[PDB]
RNA sequence: GAAGAACCUUACCAGGUCUUGACAUCCUUUGACCACUCUAGAGAUAGAGCUUUCCCUUCGGGGACAAAGUGACAGGUGGUGCAUGGUUGUCGUCAGCUCGUGUCGUGAGAUGUUGGGUUAAGUCCCGCAACGAGCGCAACCCUUAUUGUUAGUUGCCAUCAUUUAGUUGGGCACUCUAGCGAGACUGCCGGUGACAAACCGGAGGAAGGUGGGGAUGACGUCAAAUCAUCAUGCCCCUUAUGACCUGGGCUACACACGUGCUACAAUGGGAAGUACAACGAGUCGCUAGACCGCGAGGUCAUGCAAAUCUCUUAAAGCUUCUCUCAGUUCGGAUUGCAGGCUGCAACUCGCCUGCAUGAAGCCGGAAUCGCUAGUAAUCGCGGAUCAGCACGCCGCGGUGAA
């Protein structure tokens, strides 16, 4: 059969993003976004790579995702989107450079250091 | 700091309400980070404007921003090195700053017993001239053009 | 792991044993931490050993919910 | 103090480990048995005067390694050492083992010779002026770029510590592609505890 | 089946040399190999403070770094036998066959 | 002194609460690994020594 | 410092004993021994049972002693950090410090290292009798920031079969593991700027101007600190500054102070049901699965020498009634009863469950510290020695501003 190539890559979080051309399925290991994510489940944050570029059909997605809390593998998604929409087309992502969403923030967490006891929290100093 | 001027760090708009100045309250009552329990009393603090004596909640916060609008800054500071402040105009962010804070500063600590009956009727207060945004807007108005002149090179 | 009821080593418990068949004595240097009390050593004298000295004191009518050393203290404060 | 070994520095970067093993649940009986027979190496450095000490593991092959300049101090001549050596030893190990010695390549070089020297001379009443300043020009018929060598402590076998040293040419330490010398001896004929120490540079 | 081998070492020399080595005895007498898949490299960390009397506040850390790999061989011929039952060296890899 | 305290971990225990572990060069009851049977420092001047197979210093 | 104190780890206090001694090169029969059991104890042990028992013989030898006892002794955890090493704290990643040669001053020396702009940067140019060089910054080490080859088990399922389920056929199509790669280098453009570096701005680029972090502590200042890691100068005990055995001890309290952990409540308080991480560890230990069990507690047993099985479904999440600001449906300092666990036993001096229990505290004066972003701020898990033991430490993993 047909199936479209997709993964995502985020803060201990890697997807897999299967596209065909339908309506919108959005069931990660078959649990929905109000079945897997709780109530704040912002469908704009997760379809705006549908939302400010090709708005918005949607398309059926076989997803699966797995890995740390809800937000970190929701920024995971958009790498998959992206190879999706540019099985489509390499003329959305111009747009899209434009638009962003595309460049991974690699922001995770600061390494501590060993003689602390956060990445940057010192100690309470006293007078002296 | 001492070098030069720092790059901005702005905010971020939302996918419902569509709007920053929100968004910026929304991160100044947020608290630990956790949106959820605070998103749920953001919806519901913006229904409980809607219905009671409500039109728009663009239009109340625009009510408010008439009514809680920071308008002068006094700023006790030296130069020649002495007991010295001046009032200065205030810059449009922090004129945005202060008024999220006059608005969590009394929807804080107004006293109403479940916790958003005084954040939500606090934010229909500051929409027409009530509220303790209105007691610092005379506070502005007031200890302004007084102690100007012997700081008045500033 | 101490529910099993009587718990007095043997080295002493074979002299307490001794002592319940004969009358009464006082002083026995030994530990004095280890072993329990319970209700067949009524009356009795066993010395107490702080960590300075023995105390030759009596095993009284109703001690059964501890042991030889507190009858001596550990820290004797003065 | 506040200096780091650069042969700590690139430890397992471009040289190797000691005990070339992998010892998985019976691994610091063998490492202590190491300690073991090198408190016992005083007898081949009486006369040979070693650098190094190379040890490896067959299946009861204890397969050790020397490293000096002469053999016939080390071997014997026929193995009248070397057969003396192999009951000590395996009086401490109780197992096969074999001994393995390869000539040095310039021993001028060797900077744990070159301290043993100037602490040699230390031994018997010679300035540490003319001690270093001759090490700097045999460095130099050794042959290399830059060489510093440090003393401290009670010099001249007298009071409180004195701490000085000679450089020559060049010589970073921020370069991680150096491979630089490094030996830390003693300094004491009957006065408490004293060294030297040297840094070399010869080029990667 | 019946033979494959977990090969357990350092550095990035001696596992992929020594596993071309028996590789190469192995489809050399004969076949039936697959390739020397990497496993994830165990890891357990160390610390010790900088001092020797005092200082508990400033800590030195160490680590450990051991590859391991793995082939896997399916009912080999009996002279890749004799390659596996004479060549056992070097012991940095660890002789070593399992099911 | 600590010549007899080494010879205690050599003498067999009297019951099981007794066996206490110290290095084998020096003799230090506190900071000792089992797994390494050194005390903390000895192990930090070894480790500078390279002696010790696997481990180095870490910096990531 | 002490990364785990019931003796033990204890350096201290009380008793009992030896002081060639428990700890060192010889002295006896070499002994074959220590060994295991008996009276006793608190035991050093005294006595015993027991022999505890000859490990080549070329006519011999020595390869082996347990007290036994002798001198060289031997044992020091006793001190001098102001005789010390080595090692470590600090200014401090501050941005410096010298050398050769040429020159000015009689000289001691100065010059380079200098005036501008420019930077994390004594970085780089333009001027300048200096020319340059070396030690310095940086790079060369690691991790993350995208991805090619190489390969598929337990990683992972693609067309599909298996089917509760990647379960077993098949496979590397996602991920994954690790060798080498490639890539990021003011690299490009535009402008400001003497055209100097630098800056501003944009394209392109996953990453832009040291991409975000860790290694890296120059000369020197502080007789800083350490003779208790180690061992030495010097002094000293050396029938004890040497020891074995029984208990206490560092934890008792008339007070002051530091670092921390938790409450002072309706971003709650309780009830119910609905999910996702990573580093490790685990073969005599993680416990697979089964139950009783308010619970400390047990129950028969499988896998797990490790991408297989566990700890470990992470919590912090959702969605439904409740209490309407109350020393309280917040809170548990608090001491007795019933049990249980590691140890062998837990007053002395461990941990845990139920019962009694709601005390203070309703946000902390003068005062100060830390912090320019996954940071602060919050919540779970892993781990170091560990008979048992953390509000400790070292991490990981989620939520997320000014
Ligand atoms: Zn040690």
């Amino acid at each position: 059969q047909v199936q479209y190539s997709g993964t995502g890559r985020r803060k201990n979080a890697v997807a897999r993003v299967r596209l065909v051309p339908g309506t919108g399925k959005i069931t990660v290991n078959k649990k929905d976004v109000e079945e897997y994510i709780p109530h704040a489940d912002l469908r704009e944050v997760i379809n705006q790579p549908f939302g400010v570029t090709e708005t918005k059909g949607a398309y059926d997605v076989i997803v699966n995702v797995n890995g740390g809390g809800y937000a970190g593998q929701s920024g995971a998604i958009r790498h998959g989107i992206a190879r999706a929409l540019l099985q489509v087309d390499p003329d959305f992502r111009s747009a899209l450079k434009r638009a962003g969403l595309l460049t991974r923030d690699a922001r995770m967490v600061e390494r501590k250091k060993p003689g602390l006891k956060k990445a940057r929290k010192a100690s309470q100093f006293s007078k002296r | 700091p001492r070098k030069g001027p720092v790059a901005k760090r702005d905010v971020l708009p939302d996918p419902i309400y569509n709007s920053k100045l929100v968004t910026r309250l929304i991160n100044r009552v947020m608290v630990d980070g956790k949106r959820g329990i605070a998103a749920n009393i953001i919806y519901n603090s913006f229904d409980i404007i809607k219905e009671s004596t409500g039109n728009d909640p663009l239009e109340v916060f625009e009510q408010a921003m008439k009514n809680v609008m920071p308008v002068l800054e006094v700023k006790a500071r030296r130069v020649g090195g002495s007991n010295y402040q001046v009032p200065v105009e205030v810059r449009p962010e922090r004129r945005t700053t202060l008024g999220l804070r006059w608005v969590v500063n009394y929807a804080r600590l107004r006293g109403e017993h479940t916790m958003e009956e005084r954040l939500a009727k606090e934010i229909m207060d500051a929409a027409n001239n009530t509220g303790a945004s209105v007691k610092k807007r005379e506070d502005t108005h007031k200890m302004a053009d007084a102690n100007r002149a012997f700081a008045h090179y500033r | 792991s101490l529910k099993k009821g009587p718990f007095v080593d043997d080295h002493l418990m074979k002299k307490v044993e001794a002592q319940q068949g004969a009358e009464k004595k006082k002083v026995i240097k030994t530990w004095s931490r280890r072993s329990t009390i319970f209700p067949s050593f009524v009356g009795f004298t066993i010395a107490v050993y702080d960590g300075r000295k023995h105390v030759p004191v009596y095993i009284q009518e109703d001690m059964v919910g501890h042991k030889l050393g507190e009858f001596a203290p550990t820290r004797t404060y003065r | 103090g506040q200096k780091v070994h650069p042969i700590g520095m690139r430890v397992g970067i471009i040289r190797d480990w000691d005990a070339k093993w992998y010892a998985e649940k019976e691994y610091a009986e063998f490492l202590h048995e190491d300690l073991r027979i090198r408190k016992f190496i005083a007898t081949k450095l009486a006369d040979a005067a070693v650098s190094t000490i190379e040890i490896e593991r067959a299946a009861n092959r204890v397969n050790i390694s020397i490293h000096t300049a002469k053999p016939g101090m080390v071997i014997g001549k026929g193995g009248s050492e070397v057969e003396n050596l192999r009951k000590e030893l395996n009086k401490l190990t109780g197992k096969r083992v074999h001994i393995n010695i390869v000539e040095i390549k310039k021993p001028d070089l060797d900077a744990k010779l070159v301290g043993e020297g100037i602490a040699r001379q230390l031994e018997n009443r010679v300035a540490f002026r003319r001690a270093q300043k001759q090490a700097i020009q045999r460095a130099m018929r050794a042959g290399a770029k830059g060489i510093k060598t440090q003393v401290s402590g009670r010099l001249n076998g007298a009071d409180i510590a004195r701490s000085e040293g000679y450089s020559e040419g060049t010589v970073p330490l921020h370069t991680l592609r150096a491979d630089i010398d490094y030996a830390w001896e003693e300094a004491d004929t009957t006065y408490g505890k004293l060294g030297v120490k040297v840094w070399i540079y010869r080029g990667e | 089946q019946k033979i494959r081998i977990r090969l357990k070492a350092y550095e990035h020399r001696i596992l992929d040399q020594s596993a071309d080595k028996i590789v190469e005895t192995a489809k050399r007498t004969g076949a039936d190999v697959s390739g020397p898949i990497p496993l994830p490299t165990e890891r357990s960390l160390y610390t010790v403070i900088r001092a020797t009397h005092k200082y508990k506040d400033s800590r030195e850390q160490f680590e450990m770094r051991t590859h391991k790999r793995l082939i896997d061989i399916v009912n080999p011929t009996p002279k890749t036998v004799d390659a596996l039952m004479k060549l056992d060296l070097p012991s940095g890899v660890n002789i070593e066959i399992k099911l | 002194a600590k010549k007899s305290m080494i010879a205690k971990n050599k003498r067999p225990a009297k019951h099981s609460t007794q066996a206490y572990t110290r290095c084998e060069r020096c003799g230090r009851p506190h900071s000792v690994y089992r797994k390494f049977h050194l005390c903390r420092i000895c192990f930090r001047e070894l480790a500078y020594k390279g002696q010790i197979p696997g481990v180095k210093k870490a910096s990531w």
